[PDB]
This record gives C-alpha cells, structure tokens and sequence, in this order.
C-alpha cells in the first residue's frame, strides 16, 4: 500500500467563545482509520500539544472550549493508517475564522400611512448569546417579486424601515449577520420573508 | 455610562476600521506568506471567554503598554522601512497619528477617572534597523497585523467598562 | 559715517492717531558743517514738510508730529541745510500704517475626505499691514502643530497633522501685526461634526422591464462611510425639465447605496445628481455627484 | 531573523529583456525548517510562478528566469514550502520595468520679459520609470547652476539664474533613469534671440476730427524695448466684421510707440488687436494685447 | 546796506570735452558788483579751488575745460560787494549736466511708389564732434498738418523712413538728440520741416 | 572689429541701461539728498576727453579693478542692507547676477587675447555691516549710483578697444 494522504480539514467559529473544526478524509483507501488531533499557540507558558476532544466520541469533529480569542492556533490533524502518517497542518485565528448564524425572526411589515415604506425586524441567531461586548452589525436586503437585482442597506439594531419599496407590490427580504467589530466574515443570507406595503 | 467613555470606544472602533483596512490594503500590495512575527511586540494573550472577569485597572493598564509598544514599532517604520514601503502613504500616517492621540487619550482616562498611575516605566531600547527594505515590509505586515488585534481587544476591553462605571 | 538718527527705527502707528519723530545728529557731523537743530529740514516722499511742524527740542534734535496718519506708507527722511544751499541726506525711516486685526468671526473648519482638516474665517476689515493669522489647535493635555497662513489665502489653513475622529478639539486663530495681537472665539467641537464628504460616484441609472414607471439608482458611498452614517438628497427630472424635483428627504435619512425612483413617465429619459451628508444633519453638504441619464424600459 | 534573500536588491530591468533572479536561503533557517531548494516556491502580485520557469541552480538557491518583460511593476516574493503544506516567506523584491529616455528633442527656450529663462523639450516615449530631467547650461569658462525638472511638468524648467542677454549660451537636457542616462543635442544660443517679451498694454484708439477716415493708435512699448528692436503686427475690424485685416508688415518694421491706421470707412467702429516681436524675426511673437475698440468722428 | 543774495547759477554743456556754467545776479541793488569763480572735484591730487577763466573776459559765463567726464563738480560762484559775500554753491556732474544741440539739416523726402511712405535724414548739431566713442541717439517726431498730437518713433542712424504718412498730405517733421549711452538729457526740437509723400 | 569685443560692448550697454533705471527706480522709492560717499568705492577719476591716449591695458585693468569692488558692495548690499531695500528685488538679484557674468566675461576677454594677466591681487578685508536698515539704503545709492558710472566708462572705453583691435 501507501502512507495517508493529507486530510482536508475546515475550521468554523459561530460565537466568540468556543470554536470547532473539522476534518475529512481526502480517501477512503486506507481501511483502518484514526485520527490525532492537537493544537498549539504560536508566540512570537506550556503553550505545546494540546488535545482535541471529540464531542459525540465518534464523529469526525472535535471543540476546543476557552480559545483565546486574539492569539493564532496552529491546528493538527494527523491521518494515521497502520503505514503510517499524513498530519494536515491548520492554522486558525478565532478572530478570523468567526461566522455567525443568520438573525432569527425577521419579520417584515407594512407601514400604515405609507404605501412605500415597509418596517424589518428579526432577532439574534440563538448561537449568538447577546452580550454587551459582541453586538453583531446586521445587513438588510430587499427585492420586489420578479425583479432581478437586490437592494442593500446596513441597518443598525435589531430593525430597519425600508423607504424605497415599489408601491403595490410583494417585497423579499432576507439579511445576514457578522461580528460588530468586522471580526470573521458575513452570515449566511436569512430565509426570504415577504411583506407587502400598506396602500393609500 | 460616562460620557468620557463612550467617546473613547468610538475612536478605537474608527481606528480599528482604519487598522484593517490598511492591513488589507497593505496584503493586497505586498502579500505576506505566513505569519510574521517581532519578538518586541507584546503578547495580547487573555480570552475574551473568560474576559468578563478582568476589572478596571488591568484592562486600562493593558492596552497603555501594548498600545505604546505598538506606536513605536509604526512610528519605527515610518523612518526605515525602505522606498518599498512609501506607497502605504498617507494612510500609514495617518494612523500613526490619530493612534498617538488615542495612546493620549487613554492618559487623559486615567486622570479623570482619579485612578492610581502606572509608575512611568523605562523606554525600551531602540530596534534595530530593518536588514532591508523587504524585511521592514515583512516587519509591517507584523506591526499592523498585531495592531489591529490590540485595538479589537480594545473595544471589546472598553465595552466591558462602561458594563461597570 | 552718518551725520546723526531718527528713532523710533522703524514704527508702525495705527491711523488717525499721532506719531512724533526724532531726528538727532552725532556731534562729530555737527562740528564739520558748522549747523545745529535749527538747520534740520524734513522730507517725505519728495515731499517737504512744512516748517511750522518742526519741533527743535534741544541743538541735537528736532521733532515733527504727524496727526491723523492717513497715508498707508509714509517714507520719513531727515536733511541738513549744510552750507544753506546743499542739502545732504542725515537718516531716513519709512513709517508703516494701517489697523490691528480684527477678531476673527465666523470661524469654520471642514474635513474634506481624503484630505487634512481645512478652516476657514472671516478677516475683518483690511488692515495695510502684513498680518499673521495662525491657527491654533489643542485637545486637552497638549498643544498639537501651529498652521501659519499663507500669504495667498489669508483666510485658510490646512493642518499638518492627520484628522482624527470623535475626539473634541479646542479651535481658534491669533491674528497679529505690529500694532496688536487679537484671537478669534475659542470654539470647540468634534472634527466628525465638520466633515464634508466627497460625492457619491460611479452612479448608475437602470431601466427595469417590468414597471416602466420604475427606475433603479445605484451608486458608491464615499469612503466616509466607515465613521458616520450617511444621509443623501437625490434630485431628478425629465431630460428636457428646466427645474429638478427631489425625493421625499424623510424617505432617504439613513445610509445605503441604492434607491428606487417611482410615478415616473413611462419610456422617458430622466437625469439624477446625488449628494450625500452626516445622518444628523451636522456639517456640510457634500458637492453634486456626476450627472447621470437613463431611460425607462 | 531572515530565512533568507533575493538577488538583486531591487532591479530596473528593460522591456523586453531578460531577467533572472536568485532567492538564496540562510543556513540556519535551512536546518529548521529541514528543506532545501528544491521546496523553493516563487509568488508575483497573488500569482504562483508556475513550477516549471523555476531553475534550482545549487540546493541554496532557486532561479527564476523571465522573458519579454511586460508588466510595468512586478512584485515578486519567494517562499519556503515548510511543512509541505504551510508556505512562509523568505524574501520579496520588487521588479520595475520601463525604457531608457528617449534623446529629447525639439529642445526650445523661452525669455518671458520679467521671468527668468524658461526651457521647454518634448519628452518622447514614455518610459514608465520615475525618469529625471536636468536642465544643464554653461556660458564657456564656468558651469552655472542646474535645472532638476520638478515631478509637475516634466518638460519645462525655470533657471534660478537671472536672464543675461548679449551672451551665448550652451544649453542641453540630460534625462537619465536607473535604465539610462541620455542627453539633448548641446545647442547654443544667445537669450536676446529668445525673448517673448509681453503684449503692448494701455493700448488706446482715437478719433481724429479732421480727416475722417483716418485713426490714430497709441500704446505702450513692453520694457524689453530697451534691449531690442521690436516690429509689431497690428489687425483690425469693423465692430461687426468676422476676421481680422492687417496692416502690410513692411510698414511696421521697427519700433514706434504710435500709427495711423488710413482708409477706414467713416463714422465706422473699429476693434484693434496688437502683438511684437524682435525686429529681425527671431524669437517669438507676443501674445494678443487688450482688446481695443473705437469710433471715428 | 545788505549783504548781497545769493546768485542763480545754471551750468550747461552740448558736448562731451569743455562744460561751461552761467550765472546771473538775483538782485540788482549792490551796485558796484563782481563774482570769484572756482570749482573743485569732490572725493570719497591738489582737487582744491580752480579757476574758471571767463571767456571774452567781461561776460556772465566761464568755461572749464578738460573736465572730467565722470567725476563730480562742485562750482562756487561767489558773489562780493564792498559789503559782504554769498557764495552759490552748485553740484554739476559732466554725465547728468550734459544736452547737445538738436541735429541739423533735416530734410524730408518722399518715396516714390508708396504714397505713405517718407524718407527724414538729418546731421550731427555742429557742437558735437562725431567720435566712435560717443555718438547719439536720435527720436524724430511727425505729426500731418492740422492734426492736433505727435507721433514718436526712435530713429536708428541719421535716417529714417516713416511708414504709417497720411496719403496726399503735407507733414511736419521734428527731432531731437541725446548722448547715445543715454547721458545728460535730450535736446531741444529741431525747426518743423514739411514734406509730403509721393503720390501712386 | 573682433567678434569677441561686439558683443561685450552690448551686454555693458544692457547692463548700463539696468543700472540707471534701477538708480531712478531707487530714487523714486527712497529718496536721497546729497552726493553719498562709500569710503571703499574706486574713484574712476578719468577725463574722456583725455581718454583715446589710454591703451588697451589700461581700460582692462581699471574696468576690472572697479568693478569687483562694485560687484562686491551690490553682493554685500543683499546680505544685510535692511529689509526696508527688499523692495528692490528681484531687479537688484538680477543686476548683480548680470554684473558677475561680465567681470567673467572680461576675464574670457583677455584669455583669448592672450594680453599679461594682473597677479591674484589680495581681497579686500570685509565691509563693515551697515549701522542702519537706512544707512544701507544710503548705501544703496552710493554703491549702485557710481555702478553707472563704471558701466558707463566700460561702454565709453570699449568703444574705444575696438577702434584699434
Ligand atoms: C501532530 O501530532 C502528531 C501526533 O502526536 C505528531 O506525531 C508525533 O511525532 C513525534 C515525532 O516528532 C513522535 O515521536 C515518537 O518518538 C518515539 C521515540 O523516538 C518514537 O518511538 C516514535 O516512532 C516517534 O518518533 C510521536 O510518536 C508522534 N505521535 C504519535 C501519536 O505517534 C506530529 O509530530 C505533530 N505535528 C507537528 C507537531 O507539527
Ligand atoms: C568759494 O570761493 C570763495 C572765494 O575765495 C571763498 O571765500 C574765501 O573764504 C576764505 C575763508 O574760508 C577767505 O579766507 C580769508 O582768510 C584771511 C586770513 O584769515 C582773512 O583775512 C579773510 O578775511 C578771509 O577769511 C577768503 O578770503 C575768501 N575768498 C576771497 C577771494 O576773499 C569761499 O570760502 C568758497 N566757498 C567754499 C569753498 O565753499
Ligand atoms: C537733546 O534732545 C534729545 C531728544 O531725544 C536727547 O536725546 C535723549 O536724551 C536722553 C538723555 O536723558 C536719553 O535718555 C534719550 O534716550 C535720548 N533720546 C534720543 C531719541 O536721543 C538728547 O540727550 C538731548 N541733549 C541734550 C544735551 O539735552
Ligand atoms: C549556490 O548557488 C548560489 C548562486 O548565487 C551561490 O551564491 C553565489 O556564490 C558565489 C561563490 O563564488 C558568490 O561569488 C556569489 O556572489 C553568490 N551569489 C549569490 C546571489 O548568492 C552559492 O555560493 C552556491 N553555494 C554553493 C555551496 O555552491
Ligand atoms: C495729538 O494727540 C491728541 C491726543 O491723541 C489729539 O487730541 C490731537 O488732535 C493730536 N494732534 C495735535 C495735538 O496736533
Ligand atoms: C508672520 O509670519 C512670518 C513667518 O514666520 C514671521 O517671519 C513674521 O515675523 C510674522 N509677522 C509678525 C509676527 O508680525
Ligand atoms: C533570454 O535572452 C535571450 C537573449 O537576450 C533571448 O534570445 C531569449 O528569448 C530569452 N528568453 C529565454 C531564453 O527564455
Ligand atoms: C531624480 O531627482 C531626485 C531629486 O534630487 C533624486 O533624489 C533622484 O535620485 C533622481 N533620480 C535618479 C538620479 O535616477
């Protein structure tokens, strides 16, 4: 036969706590399989191999809890066979591998007296508990039925009013999330809901 | 909720802005392979986990040594970091100055708050000169890639105060 | 080897108000022209001054007395009648006039994006004399880099030191001459409050299929955008409108970088020009964006 | 503490050209990281240098060889394959490319009445390199103060020695790049035979009772009369006319301060314009006077 | 009695070797009258008190020759009576002092074929001597009959043809002299003399 | 009639021409009264009329002699006259640059007509400063109120020159 090959290996953070990572096979030709898993803070204090535990004991999938938020940590994954070793090496800072969910609830409303203005609101995703350190910015996107291009605006808070919808007419939203401080990158986009603005 | 705070928190999140995006300005001009690394710059080690903990006196203590550690390493690289790096000019200026201002205005802080002063410390010795244009440009990436770090923790760090006074 | 002097040197009055000059003369001149005090003749810019306003104080000096100085730049010169037919030259001054500076008033400042800040005020009443506006700036605890005018623009400064945000700063400027030293009001506010940003570019107007009576405004925010949330006034109307309309402000009080423009004629060309501003409505308009054209589908 | 470094420092090579370049890695790094040249991996501006345009000359140092330069900036960064997975950087460098200055040409210089000598050259193919231009000039016996072209018109200079007429002088321009150093044919010329003097002012049409078709132009002479002989060309119009007439230029030859313009039409308003220039024809012509107009009597 | 006034003195000179000065008496109450001349160079060589020999030995003038040309005088006319002196004193420098005679027989011709053309030609004032050294410069004026204002052109030489002539009219033509190097002061007008261009 | 001697004979009468309507321009602004006296100008004591005798080494070496005394008190006059002289800029700059290119211009004068060369005469001592912003001026017209009169003795003596060489 022959030694592994690398595994590939993804890192995801949803809040600014704890972060996770994961691994997968790059091929199912070494039959017998386990996998090492450590990870170090690099300077520039035994910051050495620490270990990685893997949460449901089975899946390929391990949490590290406590990560300091700022330092840089240099992830190891080691693909062992009974012939030997392909570590996949990772680095992973939880400033910028944060993602956070999508909002909750949003909900879109008409606005009585103003047949093109519609009121968002939504709510934090449930990954994300709220707390006055980590805000989250919010960006909104709307769309009427049929067209081909969104709208972008960058609400602040849990709402925005929308003053530009097209009279008569079902509008889409959706929105995505991203740490307040541009930390990590943009949420997912929301499931689409849809309002239509009040007439008159 | 003073009102001296809140102003602090906005100018380290404008910074902050300013930060990365010179960072990345600067990556997209001159790549970096790799993480650079200054055996002067401080370690900004302490988790944001368990973060809430950590009371008045060493958040500000903190980022006053950091912060000056890191006005050095910009205002360094502004006299030698070679031609190769004038190019991030004015924007690399502009940041050495409005990050001096806010090093004075966390001095400004600590007077007003009536908090007990740091004794004035002994200013490190000077760095040794880059050994070449491209290594004052490698040295950048390390300054203003850490110092986009020490002001993230500075705004989570100031958000934790105003929880308190 | 002069004769003798004129003191003071070289002043500097302020106008309608008295100025007297002294012209005295060494002993050793005195002694080879065989003259005294009563033989000092006075011209100004080949002007002789009349006798009757000399003044002999002493065999040494004599003395004149100008009142209600009106001359921008008088030329003083002092003469001895020597042989009483020859006149020779013993000390000159030039004599300077004019105002001291008046209190700056309406003192501004602006941030223009990209650029350091940049104020402006109004200089009072012309003075005549070279007069010395600096721009004085502090925070709270130290005094930052003085702006010394220029002598074009004499009204305008652009600091040396980059702009920074949310931070209150102590503004004035000390206007100076030789006849006094004034400062306009110690004003103090936030350069975020002064900023005017560049206008928005890159505008697009496009012609949706379906509502012809709908067009789509998009366009790039200035870079500004990362420390205030901007406000924006669009204006539109028809190719061949000779006024501009504008959309409802309260419908555009908040960042963002498009816009859908409704009840517009179906298949008629429209043109647009945008400027943006502070979302609170403190500080300066921006200019006029690019114009832009469209047509419906 | 360096993995390692590129030869040479920062080059400026030709377009076209070939250019190679060698990373050579530190000992000491060389032993940490536990690799060699052959784990040497080249990078320009976010591009990887495919694999196969890299030459392994020693297992110290990597090469890259690159033909027919066609990009004016090129950054190019070496990198160390550590791990097999993670790449640090070694070292950087940055390429510029450009042309040597073209020989400049059609080399003219300038005596504005008031300013001092002006030279202007045109500049050929652009060179794409920060590219220098030197004003040099010298009498015969001593050279005079230079000329460094400022980065804002790249053609022209202003001398910071005062116009000395009646004298020939050696004059050229040296361009000169890291690529190349080049020099302007060494023409020689007197200034006197340069001069631009500025247009006639206080130019003044009157109407001449007596004869009346006929007026009489009167002006002031630019004060460069006091060194040559100036010939001026006077046209004319009626009020209404579209193009200008001419006085035949045989009849204003030499300097005057006054003529006569005859055969107009009567009570008929008239627009003058005038401009001078060195009696024997070289230098250059003036710039258009004031705008003059008149009415005959 | 009183002491005589002081004189009114006047210097002149049409030519660069010999000035000559002049004076007249401002009162005529002293009877028996007579003057002491003398003059020095002023320094910064016995420069003392020379005489100034009055020529037909009775007249108000005295000449001084072989003056300096570029040195200043000081002239000291003197006048005494039985009772008393008042010495004149005038500065007198042979380079400002200086005036030639206007030139002589100025003669104006037309130019056959161009009817607004005329030809001036003049000589040297008999006063001057022409020498390489110090020539003149020349400035001839033209003006048409009954018209009221002059015209001025700068005449290179002891000709000059003007070019801008009234057709068929009669012009008054006039000149006058300066040292070249632009010494002293200009001369005096020529006598207007008249011709009248050609006709074609 | 060498081509050489024209063309210096022009550039005196140019700088001639300079000279006395900067002494009038002078005159006009600052008035003087009285002949002024500089105790280090050369007297050019020397009568026209008796002037074709003088030889050709003669008028080189007075003209020399002369006027590097004058370049130097014009050069000096720049340096500490007052600023109440400033006002005679750049027209004062520029005679004195003029004047420095024609005594160099005499120095190529009599390389080329190989005549003996004066011996390197020893400088003169420096010139006390002014006493005055004013007396400079008096100065001023002492200084530039005789530079036209060399200048016009160099144009009345060359003219001479040429009349044998
Ligand atoms: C990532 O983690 C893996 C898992 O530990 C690391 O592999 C480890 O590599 C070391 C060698 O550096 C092995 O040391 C052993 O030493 C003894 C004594 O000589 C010898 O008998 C063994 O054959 C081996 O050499 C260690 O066993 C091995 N781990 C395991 C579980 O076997 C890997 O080095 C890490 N990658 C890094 C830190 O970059
Ligand atoms: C201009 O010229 C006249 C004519 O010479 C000058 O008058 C002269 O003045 C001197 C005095 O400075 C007289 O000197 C005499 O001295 C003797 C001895 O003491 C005495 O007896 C006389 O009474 C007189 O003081 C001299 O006589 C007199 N000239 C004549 C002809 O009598 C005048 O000074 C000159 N002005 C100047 C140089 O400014
Ligand atoms: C003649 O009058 C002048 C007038 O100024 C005197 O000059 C002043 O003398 C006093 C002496 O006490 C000094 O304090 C001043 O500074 C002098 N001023 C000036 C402008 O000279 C002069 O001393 C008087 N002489 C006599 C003999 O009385
Ligand atoms: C490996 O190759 C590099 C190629 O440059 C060698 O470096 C050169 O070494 C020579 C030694 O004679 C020097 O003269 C050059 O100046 C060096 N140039 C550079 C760019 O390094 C290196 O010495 C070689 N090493 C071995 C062991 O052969
Ligand atoms: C002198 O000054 C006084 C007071 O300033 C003033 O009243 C007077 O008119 C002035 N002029 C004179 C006295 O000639
Ligand atoms: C005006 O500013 C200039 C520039 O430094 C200075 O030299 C001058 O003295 C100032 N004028 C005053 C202070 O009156
Ligand atoms: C290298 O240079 C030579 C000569 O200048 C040229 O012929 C060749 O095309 C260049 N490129 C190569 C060899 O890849
Ligand atoms: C161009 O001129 C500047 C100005 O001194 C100089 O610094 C630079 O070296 C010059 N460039 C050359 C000589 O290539």
């Amino acid at each position: 036969g022959y030694p592994p090959a690398r595994p590939v290996v993804s890192c995801q953070a949803a809040d600014y706590e704890n972060f996770s990572c994961t691994w997968s096979p790059s091929q199912i030709s070494g039959l017998p399989t386990r996998y090492l898993t450590s990870y170090r803070k690099k300077t520039v204090p035994s910051t050495g191999p620490w270990p990685c535990p893997q949460d449901p004991l089975g899946a390929a999938r391990c949490v590290v809890h406590g990560a300091e938020f700022w330092s840089q940590y240099r992830i190891n994954v080691t693909e062992v066979n009974p012939l030997g070793a392909s570590t996949r090496l990772l680095d992973v800072s939880l400033q910028s591998i944060l993602r956070p969910d999508p909002p909750q609830g949003l909900r879109v409303e008409s606005v009585p007296g103003y047949p093109r203005r519609l009121r968002a609101s939504w709510t934090y995703p449930a990954s994300w508990p709220s707390q006055p350190h980590f805000l989250l910015k919010f960006r909104l996107q709307y769309r009427p039925a049929q067209h081909p291009a969104w709208s972008t605006v960058e609400p602040a808070g849990l709402e925005e009013v929308i003053t530009d919808a097209v009279a008569g007419l079902p509008h889409a939203v959706r929105v995505s999330a991203r740490d307040f401080l541009d930390a990590g990158t943009w949420s997912t986009w929301s499931p689409e809901a849809w309002g239509t603005p009040s007439t008159g | 909720p003073r009102a001296e705070l809140d102003s602090t928190v906005l100018l380290t999140r404008s910074l902050l802005a300013d930060t990365r995006q010179l960072a990345a300005q600067l990556r997209d001009k001159f790549p970096a392979d790799g993480d650079h690394n200054l055996d002067s710059l401080p370690t900004l080690a302490m988790s944001a986990g368990a973060l809430g903990a950590l009371q008045l006196p060493g958040v500000l203590t903190r980022l006053r040594a950091d912060l000056l550690s890191y006005l050095r390493h910009v205002q360094w690289l502004r006299r030698a970091g070679g031609s190769s790096l004038k190019t991030l000019e004015p924007e690399l200026g502009t940041l050495q100055a409005r990050l001096d201002r806010l090093l004075r205005r966390l001095q400004l802080l600590m007077s007003r708050l009536a908090l007990p002063q740091p004794p004035p410390d002994p200013p490190a010795p000077p760095l040794a000169p880059p050994s070449s244009a491209w290594g004052g440009i490698r040295a950048a990436h390390a300054i203003l890639g850490g110092l986009h770090l020490t002001l993230d923790w500075a705004v989570r760090g100031l958000l934790l105060l105003k929880t308190r006074l | 080897d002069p004769c003798g002097y004129i003191s003071p040197e070289s002043p500097v009055v302020q106008l309608h108000s008295n100025f007297t000059a002294v012209c005295v003369l060494k002993e050793k001149c005195m002694d080879y022209f065989h003259v005294n005090a009563n033989y000092i003749v006075w011209k100004t810019n080949h002007f002789t001054i009349p006798k009757e306003q000399y003044t002999i104080i002493n065999r040494t000096a004599s003395s004149v007395t100008f009142t209600d100085i009106a001359s921008l730049n008088i030329q003083l010169t002092c003469n001895i009648l020597t042989f009483g037919q020859l006149e020779q030259n013993v000390y000159g001054i030039t004599i300077i006039s004019g105002l001291p500076p008046e209190k700056p008033k309406n003192l501004s400042c602006i941030v223009n994006e990209g650029k350091k800040m940049r104020c402006e005020w109004d200089g009072g009443r012309e003075t005549h004399l070279e007069t010395n506006f600096t721009l004085k700036s502090e925070w709270a605890t130290h005094k930052f880099a003085d702006c010394k005018a220029k002598r074009d623009t004499p009204t305008s400064c652009t600091v040396d030191y980059s702009t920074v945000y949310f931070v209150n700063i102590e503004v004035w400027v000390e206007a100076e001459n030789a006849l006094g030293k004034v400062t306009s009001d110690h004003i103090n506010f936030d350069p975020v409050y002064k900023v005017k940003p560049n206008p928005p570019h890159n505008l697009s107007v496009i012609n949706s299929e379906e509502l012809s009576s709908i067009l789509k405004l998009t366009w790039t925010n200035p870079s500004i955008k990362s420390v205030i949330i901007l406000k924006y006034n669009i204006q539109y109307r028809t190719k061949d409108a000779s006024t501009w309309s504008q959309i409802p402000p309260e419908d555009t009080a908040s960042t963002r970088s498009s816009f859908t423009v409704q009840d517009l004629k179906p298949f008629t060309e429209y043109v647009f020009r945008i400027r943006c501003m502070k979302e609170d409505g403190k500080g300066y308009w921006s200019d006029w964006s690019e114009e832009a054209s469209g047509i419906t589908y």
